[PDB]
């Protein structure tokens, strides 16, 4: 904005191609994916006989 | 085949019977001509002062009203028209509304003036008027409102 | 934007005083509503508003000192403004001897 | 004992006095009392007054629009202006802090509710959690 | 079921003794008004001279506190609260602390005024108030400050 000389300016990480959180959700899925393939081996594979 | 019939709301005229309300604890809902509608309450528990809102719907389980203090002024009561929250809502936005006078055609092919007295809706939601000096109901495309 | 950039001030309309000697056109030396100046206010109003350059100009003379300062103000939507209103910034303090 | 006061609780009376056209008197802390008025004719809006002396030959009451909230009429003491005696005359009035001497002769604060006079001017005093009457002399002013 | 008595930490008003704790090295904590938090201490060794810091915690192993030559005031002491660093902490932040004067609400439905006199904690963090003219003990919740 521009106002009788008095201006504010604003940039944010919203973006045409990211969202604003998507830094965020970004993170989040790094975290998800180590905890989750760590977790697995708690349980195992699944097998079946035929 | 037909819905009973539906009630306006009823701006509320007097201050004393407003305040009254606000006493009690009734929420209000004011019209402000250059702002907003808004909620107008009085806080509960004993630290007692005025509040106001713009959650404008029913206080769902989903939907919680939030409230924020504000000193409202008589004047503002009294020339703004203000409704009860229980009443005022999208039940009703009839185009012509309750002791509306309304230019309507009759049979003779003559526009007589009326006053609307009663209101209800068919279940494909048009609403049927009672006039005053008629007998049998009419339609909305019928009618004509007449201003100044 | 001009809630957020503004400083808190109160604000009070001009209107002549009713006091004004009809026939030399000047006022009463003191009264309640202008205590000599030829000009009444109203009850005072809360506002938002920005300022700029403020700046106390001092101009020394034979009559003494005085001071004849020019600032610039930026105002809310919707609001008209009336030659000499008044407004008053109860935070900011300014020093004299 | 002295009925100088008269205070109002219901702001719905308030409201109804207001209705009725009364004037009012509202007090204010550390800050002129003031006079509020519902406006005569089509029109009706709260005007003030910053005039406290009774209407006179030489003296007229200036009443001017205000935005008057209720918050203020709510929580500030109200009174009927006619009804209203200036003054008390006791060396602390209603409300005021003061430290005394418990039965037990143990020391507590207290703040004074009561007004109670033989026809000398003698004056006794009630605390706010007491019972029993105290002096003049026996209660101190709390300091702020 | 309660933890002990906790104690308030209480201003040193006179100037004389803040000056002999000060001589004999022991560490003082001024509130500034404007600034900061601080604390002053005289410096060890011969070489004298008045030291501030801004590291206001315990001097644990892992907090080194750090200390930088100031000229201290004699009027910033006088004017402003001080305390010494041994009582002033995090231990109690006590809503209404001991020796102030609260509205509490008795079994009559009457509002009585009452300084608090001693402090305790229940293991629940919740502080107990023992009040003048009363036996028991009140809680926070139930209490009321009335300023000026
Ligand atoms: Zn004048």
């Amino acid at each position: 904005l521009e106002v009788d000389g008095i201006t504010e300016t604003i940039g944010t990480t919203q973006s045409a191609m990211y969202g604003g959180a998507s830094a965020q959700i970004l993170q989040i899925n790094e975290d998800i994916k180590e905890l989750l393939d760590g977790l697995r081996a708690y349980f195992g594979y699944n097998m079946i006989g035929l | 085949i037909s819905l009973n019939p539906i009630q306006d709301a009823k701006p509320i005229d007097d201050i004393v019977d407003i305040m009254t309300y606000l006493k009690n604890g009734k929420v209000l809902r004011v019209k402000q001509d250059n702002q907003g509608d808004i909620l107008v309450r009085m806080s509960p528990g004993k630290h007692k002062f005025t509040e106001v809102s713009r959650d404008l719907d029913k206080e769902s389980f989903y939907y919680k009203r939030h409230w924020v203090l504000y000193n409202v002024s008589v004047n503002s009561l009294i020339t703004f028209d203000v409704y009860l929250d229980e009443e005022y809502s999208e039940t009703t936005k009839v185009k012509y509304p309750k002791d509306t006078i309304v230019e309507y055609t009759r049979e003779d092919q003559e526009k007589d003036v009326a006053m609307i007295k009663e209101i209800l809706t068919d279940n494909n939601g048009n609403y049927f008027y009672a006039l005053i000096g008629e007998t049998m109901l009419f339609d909305e495309n019928k009618l004509n409102k007449v201003k100044d | 934007f001009i809630n957020d950039r503004g400083i808190k001030v109160l604000w009070e309309e001009a209107y002549f005083c009713p006091c004004l000697n009809p026939d030399t056109g000047h006022p009463r030396v003191d009264c309640p509503r202008c205590h000599g100046k030829g000009i009444a206010y109203l009850p005072p109003k809360e506002t938002i508003m920005a300022i700029q350059s403020q700046e106390k100009g001092t101009n020394q003379l034979d009559i003494g000192i005085l001071d004849t300062g020019t600032a610039i103000g930026t105002t809310q939507l919707e609001k008209r403004i009336s030659y000499r209103d008044r407004f008053t910034v109860p935070e900011v303090l300014m020093p004299q001897q």
